[PDB]
């Protein structure tokens, strides 16, 4: 029944400036001079992290840039100054009213200059040749912002439908993300063709960049 | 120091 | 104080999801002892406690079929899921509340449980060799494709975890053969391609695999 409502849902805050979520509750989660409100922090392939308990109290190990406040319905987290190392997605939650709850969360990102990829590829393996599958993969290395494009071609004919890629979440230290593209293609298809290429288009580079190699050449 | 029961929270 | 995970990785539908929670530190008899569990993406639920004292508190959602129990000796406590669904595949995290914070304070790593008919498979992993079409600068990407695995997750190192700067770890796509597909990247200096050693360690617990592939330079 009760719902804690987070907002916004994403947030982009560039470095040393303030950062603010909000956590709203349908019904009152204080009880005893407390409120039973808590924030959490989790990044990707970790547990969440106790960040504030009870509303406004600072768990040990935590940085003094978060702080916690507001009371019956209407809560806070702020971080001020957000660093680099910021990067996740914060939760609210409340264990005094059944049902325990958690906040749909918030993802913050950090903004920063805009940052070309460096665009790289890498031919299939021999070994894996062996299977009868050959993958191409195409890497784009530390951009910003995230929003990214990449087409594949064969012998300079476009591609679709036969690649898949993925985007990882914002780096800690650097605050730009990176892309891994795939293209599979049977041994056979990938032995009848010589020029593999990937082009990247972003608001880093000028023109849309195309990363290639030639089967059999250096 | 609080306890809990079913979900809430109290003294004692 | 740890609060280690154990448990399955896959289970079939219909059947019953049991994990385990030991606890290495101070006794369960003291604090409330629970479980969490984080949907697919990427939403939490709480699912419920025992207490010190042996009472319980569940979810209403999941009263129906949820069972949390203990045992003080082996100071362990375990989660028990029935008649479970696709819509059961999370990653389960175990974690207590003391009265200190009143809060979740401590956690575990969590278990990632995929609910299907599938059999695990363990994948198969090819270099990523640097090459002149991967260097720019003094800086040359290699890396690992982890290919043809089920179910989630795979986890990767480099030279078993001493290195960590410039790794990219991408998240896995669903190929339509239904099985996995990741890659893992890093970025060295060029000039150490024929001097240095690079390794990725490749961990697949679902099936108990772990591959350990060095990556060379390609030189035509």
């Amino acid at each position: 029944e009760l719902t804690l409502t987070q907002s916004p849902a994403s947030l982009a805050v560039s470095l040393g400036q303030r950062a603010t979520i909000s956590c709203r509750a349908s019904e009152s989660v204080d009880g005893y001079g407390n409120s039973f409100l808590h924030w959490f922090q989790q990044k990707p392939g970790q547990p969440p992290k106790l960040l504030i308990y009870l509303a406004s109290n600072l768990n040990s190990g935590v940085p003094a840039r978060f702080s916690g406040s507001g009371s019956r319905t209407d809560f806070t987290l702020t971080i001020d100054p957000v660093e680099a190392d910021d990067a996740a997605t914060y939760y609210c939650q409340q264990n005094n009213v059944d049902p325990w709850t958690f906040g749909g969360g918030t993802k913050l990102e950090i903004k920063r200059a805009v940052a070309a990829p460096s665009v790289f590829i890498f031919p299939p393996s021999d070994e894996q040749l062996k299977s009868g599958t050959a993958s191409v993969v195409c890497l784009l290395n530390n951009f910003y912002p995230r929003e990214a494009k990449v087409q594949w071609k064969v012998d300079n004919a476009l591609q679709s439908g036969n690649s898949q890629e993925s985007v990882t979440e914002q780096d800690s230290k650097d605050s730009t993300y990176s892309l891994s593209s795939t293209l599979t293609l049977s041994k056979a298809d990938y032995e009848k063709h010589k020029v593999y290429a990937c082009e990247v288009t972003h608001q880093g580079l000028s023109s849309p960049v195309t990363k290639s190699f030639n089967r059999g050449e250096c | 120091q609080l306890i809990n029961t079913n979900g809430s929270w109290h003294i004692n | 104080q740890l609060l280690e995970q154990s448990g399955p990785s896959l289970v079939k539908p219909s059947q019953t999801l049991s994990l385990t929670c030991s606890v290495t530190g101070d006794s369960i008899t003291s604090g409330y002892w629970n479980w969490i569990r984080k949907f697919p993406g990427n939403k939490l639920e709480y699912m419920g406690y025992i207490s010190y004292s042996g009472s319980t508190y569940y979810n209403l959602s999941l009263r129906s079929r949820i069972s949390i129990t203990r045992d003080t000796s082996k100071n362990q406590y375990y989660l028990q899921l029935n008649s479970v669904t696709t819509e059961d595949t999370a990653t389960y995290y175990c974690a207590l509340i003391t009265t200190t914070t009143y809060a979740m304070d401590y956690w575990g790593q969590g278990t990632t449980v995929t609910v299907s008919s599938a059999s695990t498979k363990g994948p198969s992993v090819f270099p990523l060799a640097p090459s002149s079409k991967s260097t720019s600068g003094g800086t040359a990407a290699l890396g690992c494709l982890v290919k043809d695995y089920f179910p989630e997750p795979v986890t990767v190192s480099w030279n078993s975890g001493a290195l960590t700067s410039g790794v990219h770890t991408f998240p896995a796509v669903l190929q339509s053969s239904g099985l996995y597909s990741l890659s893992s990247v890093v970025t060295v200096p060029s000039s150490s391609l024929g001097t240095q050693t690079y390794i990725c360690n490749v961990n697949h617990k679902p099936s108990n695999t772990k591959v350990d592939k060095k990556v060379e330079p390609k030189s035509c």
